[PDB]
């Protein structure tokens, strides 16, 4: 027998993602604005059919590994790794798309900045971040793959471009690929999303001559002994039980179960 | 007999703050009828003891709702959500499963 | 003396080509450059070719 209701555990409310998945929570999907507030939880609850993730099509590198890292996390602190107004003087930070709509308009992710040419020029980019927060920082970015060479020339003014992300444990170089693709969500281009976990005392360097979706907000993670991810369609209520299943809570001192 | 250990000996708490007392036993307290039979008592200064919690989770009549107890196997805990001036005294735990009947050492609660 | 260079290691079970990458890196042990290390296991009677 079970309650049939999700509820608290050891006096801590769960993180209920709603119609958002993990990718839409970390990237900052415009329909996931309520989850972007600095909090704590005991376990993560998810809808089995969530349809608000990567609004722009593309591949999320090591998504399941990110889920496995985020399973044992007690809390996060959302902080501004690169300010939007001051850290980009010679680029245009305003970028909207129709694949990600907010209130019948065009908008973008809340943690990523689309850099485009300013006054006919795209200068070389080189930014660095040093970690002083005494905990791991999850850094997220993306690389844009356009559909034709005319869009590449209008946006970044260069036929050839590269992105290099260098850390003490991450070293990767990315080159855009232009090809003909089927239309997914009305767009033929792609944006590939990547993530890394900085250690305390470490530094990260982003260098780019084109096709960079720069980070705006990062998460300062704290680890915990017991947490996990549960897929449920069961509603939230109040309890203080010591066992939780996707069906409901269990209150027994009995050794076995069959739920 | 069965040795019961309580922690801590003295727990000074401020008004409006939660408090917790832990009771531990040497043996398991399960009975062949399917119950545990552990009780929690309160003793005010210069007065007879009165019962707060009978069995692991059940609460006696006339006891305020701020007293809640839970536990299993060998570890048990009594929790007070809000501490008032009528919550002073010494708290005890007993087991009622094995012969003979054993009481705890006692935990004193003082207001800071 | 060349801006563009390549390494190619070819065997009967290994076939891989490496290209140098030049970027700004943090200093580890007083050096900012890197050397990436690779290994393989040749079988009896097999041959390996290094070209660079
Ligand atoms: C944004 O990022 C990008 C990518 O990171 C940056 O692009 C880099 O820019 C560098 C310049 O800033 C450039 O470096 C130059 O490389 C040239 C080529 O080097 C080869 O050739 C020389 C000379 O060989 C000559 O002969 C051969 C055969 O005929 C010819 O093919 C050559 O063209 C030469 O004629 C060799 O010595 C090398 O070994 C290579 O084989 C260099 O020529 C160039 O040198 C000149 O500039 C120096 C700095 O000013 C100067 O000290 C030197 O004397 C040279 O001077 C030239 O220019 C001046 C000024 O116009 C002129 O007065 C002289 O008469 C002469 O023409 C550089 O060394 C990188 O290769 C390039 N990297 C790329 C493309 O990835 C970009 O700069 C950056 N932008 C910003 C914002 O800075
Ligand atoms: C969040 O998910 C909903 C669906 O769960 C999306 O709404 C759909 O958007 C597409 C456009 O690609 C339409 O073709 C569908 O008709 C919409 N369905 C409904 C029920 O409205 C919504 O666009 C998603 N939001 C974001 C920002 O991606
Ligand atoms: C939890 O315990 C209470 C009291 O024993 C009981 O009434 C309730 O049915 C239990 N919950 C379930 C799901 O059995
Ligand atoms: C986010 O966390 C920071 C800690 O770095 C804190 O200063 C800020 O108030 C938090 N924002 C919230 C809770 O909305
Ligand atoms: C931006 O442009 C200004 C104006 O020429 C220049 O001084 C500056 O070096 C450029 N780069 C940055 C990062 O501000």
């Amino acid at each position: 027998s079970h309650n049939g209701k999700l509820c608290r555990l050891k006096g801590k409310a769960p993180l209920q993602l709603g119609n958002c998945n993990i990718a839409g929570w970390v990237l900052g999907n415009p329909e996931c604005e309520s989850l972007l507030s600095n909090r704590s939880w005991s376990y993560i609850a998810e809808t089995p059919n969530s349809e608000n993730g990567t609004c722009f099509p593309g591949d999320f590198a090591d998504y399941e590994e990110l889920r496995e890292q985020l399973s044992s996390v007690s809390s996060f602190e959302r902080f501004e790794i690169f300010p939007k107004e001051r850290s980009w003087p010679n680029h245009t930070t305003r970028g909207v798309t129709a694949a990600c709509p907010h209130a019948m308009k065009s908008s973008f992710y809340k943690n990523l900045v689309w850099l485009t040419e300013a006054n006919g020029s795209y200068p070389n980019l080189s930014r660095s971040y040093v970690n002083n927060q005494e905990k791991e920082v999850l850094v997220l970015w993306g690389v844009h793959h356009p559909s034709n060479i005319e869009d590449q020339r209008t946006l970044y003014r260069k036929d050839n471009a590269y992105v290099s992300v260098v850390s003490s444990n991450y070293n990767r170089r990315f080159t855009p690929e232009i090809a003909k693709r089927p239309k997914v969500r009305g767009q033929s281009g792609r944006i590939n999303y990547y993530w890394t976990l900085l250690e305390p005392g470490d530094t990260i360097i982003f260098e780019a001559t084109g096709n960079l979706i720069a980070p705006w907000y990062a998460f300062a993670l704290s680890r915990g002994p017991g947490s996990g991810i549960i897929t449920s369609n069961a509603p939230l209520d109040e309890c203080d039980t010591k066992c939780q299943t996707p069906q409901g809570a269990i209150n027994s001192s009995l050794p076995f179960q069959n739920i | 007999d069965v040795v019961m250990t309580q922690s801590p000996l003295s727990l000074p708490v401020t008004l409006g703050q939660p408090a917790s007392i832990s009771c531990r036993s040497s043996q398991g307290l399960a009975f062949l009828d399917g119950n545990t039979y552990l009780s929690w008592f309160q003793q005010r200064p210069g007065q007879s003891p009165r019962r707060l919690i009978y069995k692991v989770s059940n609460r006696d009549s006339g006891v305020p709702d701020r007293f809640s107890g839970s536990g299993s196997r060998t570890d048990f805990t009594l929790k007070i959500s809000r501490v008032e001036a009528e919550d002073v005294g010494v708290y005890y735990c007993m087991q009622g499963t094995h012969w003979p009947l054993t009481f705890g050492g006692g935990t004193k609660v003082e207001i800071k």
